[PDB]
């Protein structure tokens, strides 16, 4: 896979350079992204998911990410994981409406600096799990 | 490979549909084991359903001590092999458990490779029971002979549920969990199931 995705950066950059047989060179790296998006889609478990997602930190992602792999990053086996990683350590909002999770950013726009000042004792407080996670850090 | 001539013989006759090479291999024969496999390769009754042959399948039957007979009843319902799956059903082991109805999963300590595949995995997934994979193929007829041995799709529970089995499955591989959710779906959304399955459909 990680050939695959390298060699799909290699003929995008070919294909840019060339100009000339530009559709060749990215039919090919249409073809290396199908084979990743098909490799990553015969997942049945989470521990195959995780073992694409990165090898021996979502590196995959991010390397594919950095190559416009669009629908690797897209696929359901992947943003499965993602969620589950931008809602840690508070499960109970992903399940809320759009309506709950104004109300949070509201919330904790009106208690920003309560919040900001008590982020000392937060590393040794359970709060400061809930401050740290992927999704209250976008909501701060 | 680790193979020996006389169980390879036996394999290459049950593969190519060879009936009186397999017969005079299981009888009075102490070696060539009834489920001898390859390292990398499928056993013979697995051979012998994949390309049809009821009466190999069902002499290979014969035998009380032999495995793999559930991937070899997943692979004939992912085909219209409906003998040989009728023959598979007729074997006391699905008669006298509870193995038909419940995934292999969760089935028992699955101790014995009754859903195993070649060496490791399993040939779908180890949430997809037998009437699942009907539903899945849309196999009428099979679908109704796996509904008349008491095998149904049972409904997954809630997405929000919090009982002991759903957290437990929760807590660890989420995402095999969503995926045998999705499946579970599948079968029961298949015209196949909708229709034989419940009145009124
Ligand atoms: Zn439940």
């Amino acid at each position: 896979v990680l050939t695959a995705l390298e060699l799909s950066n290699e003929l995008a950059k070919l294909a840019n350079i060339e100009k000339e047989f530009k559709n060749d060179y990215r039919k090919l790296s249409m073809q290396c992204k199908d084979f990743v998006v098909g490799v990553l889609d015969l997942c049945r478990d989470s521990e195959e998911v995780e073992a694409i997602l990165n090898g021996d930190s979502l590196s995959r992602v991010k390397l594919a990410i950095k190559y416009e792999v669009k629908k690797f990053v897209a696929h359901p086996n992947c943003q499965q994981q993602l969620l589950t990683i931008w809602y840690e350590n508070l499960s109970g909002l992903r399940e809320q409406t759009i309506a709950i999770k104004c109300l949070v950013v509201l919330v904790v726009a009106l208690g920003l600096p309560f919040l900001a000042i008590g982020y000392w004792i937060a590393p040794c407080s359970r709060l400061g799990k809930i401050l740290r996670s992927p999704f209250m850090k976008f909501v701060a | 490979t680790s193979l020996t001539a006389e169980e390879e013989r036996f394999l290459d006759a049950a593969e190519y549909g060879n009936i009186p090479v397999v017969r005079k291999m299981l009888e009075e024969s102490k070696t060539l084991n009834v489920n001898c496999v390859d390292y990398m390769g499928q056993n013979a009754l697995q051979l012998a359903v994949g390309n049809e042959h009821l009466e190999v399948t069902e002499l290979l039957l014969k035998k009380e001590n032999l495995a793999r007979i559930g991937d070899a009843l997943l692979l004939a319902i992912s085909k219209g092999y409906v003998r040989i799956v009728e023959a598979i059903l007729n074997h006391p082991g699905f008669a006298a458990s509870k193995r038909l109805t419940l995934s292999p999963c969760e089935q028992e300590l699955q101790d014995d490779d009754f859903y195993a595949y070649d060496e490791d995995g399993t040939r779908f997934s180890p949430d997809i029971t037998p009437i699942i994979l009907a539903a899945h193929c849309q196999k009428y007829e099979v679908v109704h002979m796996l509904l008349m041995k008491g095998a149904r799709i049972e409904r997954p529970h809630d997405y929000f549920c919090k009982c002991g089995d759903c957290m437990e499955k929760q807590r660890h591989d989420s995402f095999s969990h969503s995926r045998s959710r999705i499946n579970a779906y599948k079968g029961l959304a298949s015209p196949a199931y909708l229709s034989l399955s419940s009145e009124d459909p």
